[PDB]
């Protein structure tokens, strides 16, 4: 099962869905998390360590800085994977 | 003699510390700010933080000065002056016996560098101060807290602390285990006043303004 | 030194079987780091002086039995060990420089003793 | 008097940068010190309070007092991971003896003389 784009997507949309705070209708891919999405400035910290657990990596913290929205999520775990499709 | 109740006093020692004390101030002007001997000859050298780990080491390392103990080290907290704490070192020679003190002063936050290199026994010392005072010690290679109970708060001997402390522990049945409370004495200390309000000692009068 | 000490007495450190050169050297190491430490400066004017002299002392007396004796610094082990910490001590406050004037003033009574 | 020695921050954003991987500690401890400490914290109950100390001095904005929260945390880590903290100081933070502190100002009035 090569490794996807599609499947980072769906993945990051799956596990998203966990998070307790965030309301899944207003969840979308450029959901915006201090604005859009309405978490604080911890809680984007949270869904960062819910993100390398889960796809079994280490998020560093300059980055984790940078990735809130899901795109920034999902296209920094597709060059970090060198995902290409 | 004559004075059969009053010590006995040494110049000789006195004239001598001094003469020492002029020394260590022509050699670390940087650091030095004022070292003066006390009546019953005992020297003290006020320096500025910085100096913490070279003059101490200029005294630990020099042949003419051979100090190579440190007998305690110890914070004073006093609330009164900008910089509230103030660290005594005290040093003890072996090929000059002799007692030497010097004293530097930090605020809660300004850190103060950690000597450890120069003196390995000011480690657990250091700690205390730490865990005692407040004063964090830059890079100290270990400055947990030392003396007090586990997750405690606060840094005791501070002079605004009370006396009684905050919280109590006792066994607590409904949870099975010993628990932290709030402070409720079944009786309060009593604060006695003390010092009379008649001058004591003329000598040490503080100049009016 | 005819037979050689066996031990100095204190655990920490051994006997040196050749002293007098060990005092020639380091004597002349620290002459250099004082040589490299600026003129006005009164550390490099007093350690300049206790050393010069010493190492005249050393220099003049071969017998360390009254090396010892006019070094008034106990057995000679000690007394190396404690050149290599004059020595040290040189070098690490070379770049330390103090012999600049006072970093600041105490800020106002920050001695004044009665409270 | 303004400029003042930090400890190792330099500006908000570092000091923001330490009390984040402070919380990835917590978040990472909590499940395995409710584990190995045969807590009766549940999972989720520990992190939320984690959250709440954390939002507790939510008013800081001086830098030195923010490395002082964060070594102070870094010392309860130590504290916690090697198990020299015990059961009962784990406990402490979540008030169970304590009996519930009434807010209003007539329930205030009505228990007794107090602010
Ligand atoms: C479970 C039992 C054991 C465990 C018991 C709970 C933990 C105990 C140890 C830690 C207690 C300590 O008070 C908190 C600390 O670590 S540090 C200071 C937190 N306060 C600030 O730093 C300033 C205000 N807050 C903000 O500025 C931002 O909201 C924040 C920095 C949070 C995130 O910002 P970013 O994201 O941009």
């Amino acid at each position: 099962p090569p490794l996807t784009l599609e499947a980072i997507k769906d993945r990051v949309l799956y596990v998203l869905k966990l998070y307790d705070k965030i309301d899944p209708e207003k969840l979308s891919v450029n959901s915006h998390f201090m604005k859009d999405l309405g978490l604080d400035s911890l809680d984007q910290v949270e869904i960062i360590m819910a993100m390398e657990d889960e796809f079994g990596f280490e998020i560093p913290d300059i980055d984790a800085e940078k990735l809130m929205c899901p795109q920034e999520i999902v296209d920094y775990i597709a060059d970090k994977k060198d995902v290409y499709e | 003699d004559t004075r059969p109740t009053i010590r006995p006093r040494n110049d000789v020692v006195h004239k001598q510390l001094s003469a020492f004390g002029q020394y260590v101030a022509e050699i670390l002007p940087k650091y030095v700010q004022q070292v003066q001997v006390s009546c019953f000859n005992e020297l003290e050298i006020f320096i500025h933080p910085d100096g913490v780990i070279p003059v101490l080491t200029f005294l630990r390392d020099h042949t003419n000065a051979q100090f190579k103990s440190l007998a305690d080290l110890t914070a004073v907290d006093v609330p009164t002056r900008q910089n509230r704490f103030e660290i005594v070192y005290n040093l003890l020679s072996l090929r000059f016996n002799s007692q030497i003190r010097v004293k530097t002063y930090t605020d809660e936050l300004t850190p103060i560098e950690s000597s450890v290199t120069v003196y390995k026994a000011a480690n657990w010392y250091e700690r205390e101060i730490w865990d005692m005072f407040g004063v964090f010690f830059a890079n100290h290679p270990d400055l947990r807290r030392i003396l007090t109970g586990y997750g405690f708060e606060g840094h005791p001997f501070r002079k605004d602390f009370p006396l009684s402390g905050y919280v109590e522990l006792r066994y607590d049945d409904e949870v099975k285990r010993v628990v932290a409370e709030p402070v409720e004495l079944a009786q309060e200390f009593r604060k006695f006043d003390l010092n009379s309000p008649w001058e004591a000692f003329p000598a040490y009068r503080q100049p009016p303004e | 030194a005819g037979l050689l000490k066996k031990t100095t007495g204190l655990v920490g450190l051994a006997v040196c079987e050749t002293p007098h050169e060990r005092l020639k050297i380091l004597y002349t190491k620290i002459l250099d780091v004082l040589g490299q430490i600026p003129k006005n400066a009164a550390y490099r004017k007093y350690t300049e002086q206790i050393t010069n002299e010493k190492l005249g002392m050393v220099k003049a007396e071969p017998d360390v039995k009254k090396l010892e004796e006019q070094l008034q610094g106990g057995q000679i082990e000690e007394v190396i060990l404690q050149a290599e910490n004059e020595l040290s001590l040189a070098r690490k406050m070379l770049r330390w420089k103090p012999w600049e004037p006072l970093v600041e003033e105490p800020p106002a009574n920050q001695w004044k003793w009665p409270i | 008097g303004t400029s003042v020695k930090p400890i190792f921050s330099r500006d908000m954003n570092e000091a923001k940068r330490r009390v984040r991987e402070l919380y990835r500690a917590w978040y990472r401890e909590v499940p395995n010190t409710v584990h190995l400490f045969q807590l009766d914290i549940s999972v989720k109950q520990g992190r939320d309070k984690v959250r709440e100390m954390f939002m507790k001095n939510a008013h800081v904005t001086d830098p030195r007092v923010v490395d002082l929260l964060v070594i102070k945390g870094k010392m309860e880590l130590e504290e916690t991971i090697n198990v020299w903290k015990q059961r009962t100081h784990i406990m402490r933070f979540f008030h169970e003896t304590e009996a519930p502190r009434p807010t209003d100002f007539l329930s205030k009035f009505y228990v007794g003389h107090d602010p």
